């Protein structure tokens, strides 16, 4: 019961750090997609 | 001199002048139209032609229609007579009360104060609100990001701020609705009348209203923050006041700038924003500051697109912010009002050097004990039990009855002086009132009322 | 009328003025507008000249007269600028009157090549323990300060400036370090508060502040670093030593991106132009250490970059890392925990600074470097119990307040205690308190040892044995 | 005859000619400059006007300024007296040692060796670097590429290779600095004087240096690699000798091209790059090659923008290489140096018929265990190693030891590691990883395998720990 309490505490912490890491990757990708689409539109118009 | 319209493409109008051309930013008046149509010069195209952005709709315009150069940028009424009134971006009354009879008018494009005019003095603008003053204090000349959507008591906080700054310091307020929903513009106006911050019968009004509504062209919504700024600048630079400026919404200021840039054919930057994103923001924000004459302090409601704090719009705005007020639904549902999250709201002037050593310690003590209470929520000893009951009494003493919510509730609203706030939370941390009950600390003003609430209810 | 020396504005309204005439104008020549604004001849075309405007374009109209100055964009340079706050063009903005400078340098001058240089060898002392011990900076080096907003970046630069007072109060010009603080994109209030701080610390007298703030036109923000750099090169090429801070290059790049998109140049990553690397590369290459034949002077640079959420792998961050000679990385998580300065030791690097560290520091810091590298994986059996016990106390010695940068010998004395094992029996929570009590003791009592370490730049066997006795006898004296 | 400048924007200068138009690639000489300013003809625009690319700064140029046609492309000194010398893009001495009095000159534009000139010889070049020798060995006369993001270890690796290969090599070397740090050139030059591979007193120098660094405008950065190549081409062909060519950094060639393309007004390609990215790269890379006439062992450092290996620059470079060493920031941050990605670094000679079945089997065995460890990263990152089966725990423990045994102290990186540099014989590399895979050191702690040379050092290190 102590070991499970321990391991799950650490797992929940690892999950937290992964959520942050993934959310950052998500948002960089989110911004990059918008920027890339716009650059293709601008290039076609010019 | 009189020019002629040579092009109309949506809210973009080109005008040819025979003699000297109107400089960029000059207001032009379109001749022969029912209401007033102002065109702001944006570019000199060459061949005696300027490109302008329209401040109202352009339907019905004919090529060759006469246009008058005013000789200056948009000029609006400035003075005491703006208080209690609603004007638009070009300074016209929109409250159907007649002309705004000021003895001065002022250009809405004005350079930010020069380096030599800067004040190095860091001063707390006392709001009289316990959550704000103690933990995330406002700085004179600073910018505060106001977070939270609706239903978290935003407008009541705004109205109490206006009420308190005028009552404590003697400084007036300016509200700029940038992309104001017309329905909500009406609601706010009538709520302000009910609270008493606007008085329609005498000259005691505490706010001047400037509205740039959503159904107005990009040019109007882009410039309305400047109009509000100009009204505020009068009270600072002519009357030596510490002025409050509300901007609701700063993102809609950015958005309108993006739309104007798009309409002028400027190539979009990252994420579709104007290439001038940072300078558009800077030339506006830098006018909000402490000078030798006084200060304009600004509370700016922040929308974060896609909940992405790294989005260019909020990222660029954050560079100019000195503090945050986070209004929370979780804090509201707990019955604590104002619904300000006491841990999420921060301030750059929360420093033992700027604010008192007594201010910093108590506030750090309140922060620690609220975080430690959340740590002990998961799970107590005699020391842990002592920290739990202290923190729960601190949660309640952060709540406050507002003067603005007096006719609605009946409960007497309170303005709490700074030192009364500090010593109130100081006497709870020391366990001096752990002898007394818990709910005696809920919805009171100065600590003397919490003692009396325990003296009466024993 | 004089189409060779003068021209007329054809159009204006995207930060660029198109001017007819100016037939004899040079590429990159400064021109003067009727209103008093300056501009740079950027585009020489068959029928017009494209001019970048160093101010608000509201002040320029079609038909305005534009005049040649005959000079490639330049700025005043010299010692007259010390103690002054100037804009990007080198005009006084502090209301303190005329600046006497007679000489001028081109803002775009190419950095010295291979032969005029020599390896960096002289310490550029910050007075910040974490930096001077673990990330040492040499005169001539470029060292990036990088981190999220409000992580302590500017504070590193300010303490470094203030630190130089001890050398600048001397009479040996070779040991002196003249400072240049370039503010780009900042709030005017922030810069004002900055000069006030420098003035209070008696550091302003050897500092030049160049300021192009948030409300200044993008071309002025673009220019500011180059102007400041030219003011720095004056010292570099006069056989003296200057330090320049670019605060910050993220905002300069944003300003340049504005200019570039308005010029309709094809954007790439994050809509930045393809020459955004070169924008920073040509600038930072000019920080250099000169050989003795060139006077032996130096210019050291501390560019500042602001990250979003600790991401150093983004375009502009990686660009500047690929230019500078290492980085000091400031981390939000550390700053949040109360670790100040919030320097991530493991992620920070000095590529060339070890040769620019005193032997005295090289000694005690090399073993601290080892004892912290052996602590960054154990962070209980006795073998790893010592590695953890030492690492937490050493981490406590790396904490430091603002505005009191430390003499190198004072830094060597405090680090000496932790490395040799005079903190092991003391608890981690009381190390900070011990250090300040120990420092006032060595200053008041043992100036002879601190003076000798400072002069020799080394801890000899006599100095080591003498210092051994002092820390032992103070540790017994130190109670609570 | 004479031309007149009609337009200037950065590196791009348009010139009109009244009599006789210079062909594309010709070097033009701008009249009246303090230092030689070369314009290279890029296009004929029509109306007797050419579009050119400047080899130095264009500040101070005026419309109407005279320009002369040299009647040839940029020509540079080639031959034995380039050895010990430093030259710039246009073949000027930049070492303050006077004229480079070669007997011959060569144009920096030459056509690539034809298909008939190709050599199919594939012989291993042992580096003494464990990761490379084991998994992705280099070949003599082969094309080697070192891929890396900012600060991960490209230059340290190229410098270690100069230390490990060049001294064992019997011939000449050419180093081309392309868009990198000027101070890195100063370091290299003076270290070569100190060691004696450059001799300022005698004709015994074995290295020729060519530099166009990140202080240079883009025309210079785009062409300087060609200058370096031309010097090497001479030694390969007119001397029929084994040549080593080191380039730091070839990405800078393509980046410089992007800067000029923007000024030439081309419609841009993906990620804002020049539409000619691949052909420009091909025309340059195809000259960096061994032929039947002579050997060039080439090592090119390759910068990776924003750590993105799919960026058109690095992505197009891969197919030009016989061996690739791909560095990883994630690996560097774990403390593994050299920061080689063992699952993304390849070699054409990784073939059982070339390296022998033993070498091949151990290499593939190492890669299998590393890949098996990799595709458990998802679960490990969440729950840790303790949730895995005994089988998977065994593969994780060995993979982690292998990861560490792939790290190695470099002679060149002694200040940073704190350890004396190590060079490991190929047979010892094979044997060490063979023993780990066999489970011979399952009992030893992981840290014992970190930053050592041969496997015996890992044994000795573990003995000191317990």
């Amino acid at each position: 019961q102590s070991a499970r309490m321990t391991a799950m505490d650490n797992a929940s912490k690892n999950a937290s750090e992964m959520i942050d890491k993934l959310t950052l990757t998500f948002n960089r990708t989110r911004q990059a997609v918008i920027t890339k689409e716009l650059i293709e539109i601008i290039s076609g118009a010019a | 001199t009189t020019g002629r319209i040579v092009a109309v493409i949506g809210a973009v109008v080109d005008v040819q002048f025979d003699e000297g051309l109107p400089p960029i930013l000059n207001a032009l008046e379109v001749q022969g139209r029912e209401t007033r149509l102002v065109l702001e010069v944006a570019q000199h195209l060459g061949e005696s032609t300027v490109r302008t952005i329209a401040m109202d709709g352009t339907e019905g315009l004919v090529r060759g229609q006469k246009v008058l150069d005013s000789g200056a940028p948009i000029r609006i009424p400035v003075g005491p007579e703006t208080l209690g009134r609603i004007m638009n971006v070009i300074g016209e009354p929109i409250d159907e009360r007649g002309p705004i009879k000021t003895k001065q008018f002022a250009a809405i494009h004005a350079e930010a104060p020069e380096f030599v005019e800067m004040s190095v003095e860091q001063e707390i603008l006392v709001t009289g609100i316990k959550v704000v003053d103690l933990l995330a204090p406002y700085a004179k000349g600073g910018k505060i990001g106001l977070f939270g959507g609706a239903g978290v008591g935003k407008t009541v906080l705004i109205m109490e701020l206006i009420n308190n700054v005028a009552k404590a310091h003697g400084g007036y307020s300016v509200f700029a609705g940038v992309g104001e929903r017309t329905r909500e513009g009406n609601d706010l106006y009538h709520e302000m009348i009910e609270s008493g911050v606007i008085n329609l019968k005498d000259a005691t009004s505490k706010v001047a209203l400037v509205y740039g509504q959503m159904n107005e062209p990009p040019g109007a919504r882009a410039r309305v923050a400047l109009t509000g700024l100009t009204v505020a600048e009068y009270f600072r630079d002519q009357e030596g006041q510490d002025v409050l400026l509300f901007i609701d919404n700063i993102f809609r200021f950015t958005q309108a700038g993006s739309e104007v840039s798009a309409l002028l054919g400027r190539i979009p930057s990252a994420v579709g924003y104007q290439p001038t994103l940072a300078t558009d923001m800077g030339t506006m924000q830098e006018r909000i500051t402490t000078t030798k004459k006084g200060s304009i302090t600004s509370v700016q409601a922040i929308y974060v697109p896609a909940d992405d704090l790294t989005d260019p719009a909020p990222a660029t705005t954050f560079a100019h912010l000195d503090a945050t007020t986070v209004l929370s639904r979780a804090i509201a549902e707990l019955g604590i009002y104002p619904a300000v999250d006491p841990l999420d709201s921060t301030s750059r002037i929360m420093d033992p050097n700027i604010v008192g050593s007594e201010h910093y310690d108590v506030a750090r003590g309140v922060q620690k004990i609220l975080q430690d209470y959340k740590s002990l929520q998961d799970i107590l000893s005699e020391e842990d039990k002592l920290t739990v009951s202290r923190a729960r009494k601190i949660q309640r003493f952060l709540s406050q009855p507002f003067q603005v919510a007096e006719v609605f509730t009946g409960h007497l609203g309170k303005l709490v002086p700074l030192k009364e706030t500090i010593k109130g939370f100081q006497q709870i941390l020391a366990g001096e009132y752990d002898h007394l009950p818990e709910q005696a600390f809920y919805m009171v003003g100065p600590i003397e009322e919490a003692v009396a609430k325990a003296d009466k209810l024993a | 009328v004089d189409l060779e020396e003068t021209g007329r504005v054809l159009s204006i309204g995207d930060g660029i003025a198109r001017v007819h005439g100016l037939r004899n104008v040079q590429a990159e020549e400064m021109v003067e507008f009727s209103s008093g604004l300056k501009g740079m001849s950027l585009n020489l075309e068959p029928d017009n000249v494209g001019v970048v405007v160093f101010g608000n374009d509201k002040l320029i109209k079609e038909g305005d007269i534009v005049k040649r100055t005959g000079a490639i964009v330049d700025v005043p340079v010299g010692e007259e600028l010390l103690g002054r706050v100037v804009d990007a063009l080198g005009n006084a903005i502090d209301g303190k009157g005329p600046i006497g400078s007679k000489a001028r340098r081109r803002v775009g001058l190419k950095a010295p090549g291979i032969i005029p240089r020599i390896s960096v060898r002289e310490p550029m002392q910050t007075g910040i323990k974490a930096v001077d011990s673990l990330v040492p900076i040499g005169r001539g080096q470029r060292e990036l300060i990088i981190g999220d907003r409000q992580t302590g970046k500017t504070s590193i630069a300010i303490d470094t400036i203030i630190n130089q007072k001890r050398f600048n109060d001397g009479t040996d010009e070779k040991k002196k370090l003249y400072c240049i603080y370039v503010a780009i994109g900042q709030k005017r209030s922030t810069v004002a508060q900055l000069v006030k701080r420098l003035t209070d610390a008696d550091a302003m007298k050897y500092t030049i502040v160049v300021s192009a703030t948030a409300s200044d036109a993008a071309p002025l923000q673009y220019l500011a670093p180059y102007s400041g750099c030219s003011m720095g090169e004056y010292f570099r090429d006069n056989g003296k030593h200057a330090l320049i801070i670019y605060d910050d290059l993220s905002k300069q790049a944003v300003a340049y991106r504005q200019m570039s998109l308005l010029l309709r140049r094809p954007p790439g990553r994050e809509a930045y132009p393809g020459d955004v690397f070169y924008l920073h590369s040509r600038l930072l290459e000019r920080a250099a250490k000169m050989n003795d034949a060139f006077g032996g002077g130096s210019l050291t640079a501390l560019p500042v970059i602001e990250t979003q959420a600790g991401d150093v792998s983004a375009y502009i961050p990686t660009n500047v890392i690929s230019i500078t000679d290492g980085q000091i990385f400031l981390e939000t998580e550390l700053f949040y925990k109360g670790i100040r300065p919030a320097i991530n030791v493991g992620l920070s690097v000095s590529r060339v600074g070890s040769a620019a560290q005193t032997r005295a520091m090289k000694q005690v810091a090399g073993t601290m470097k080892l004892e912290l590298a052996q602590y960054r994986e154990v962070a209980l059996d006795a073998a790893t119990q010592q590695l953890l016990s030492r690492g937490v106390r050493l981490t406590e010695l790396l904490k430091q307040g603002q505005y009191s940068p430390m003499a190198i010998e004072e830094q060597v004395a405090v680090i000496y205690a932790g490395v040799r094992g005079y903190l092991d029996k003391l608890e981690p929570s009381k190390i900070t308190k011990f250090e300040n009590a120990f420092l006032s003791h060595v200053i008041s009592q043992h100036q002879a040892l601190l003076s000798k370490i400072r002069t020799d730049g080394k801890i000899s066997e006599e100095s080591d044995a003498k210092l051994k006795e002092i820390v032992t006898n103070f540790l017994a004296g130190f109670e609570a």
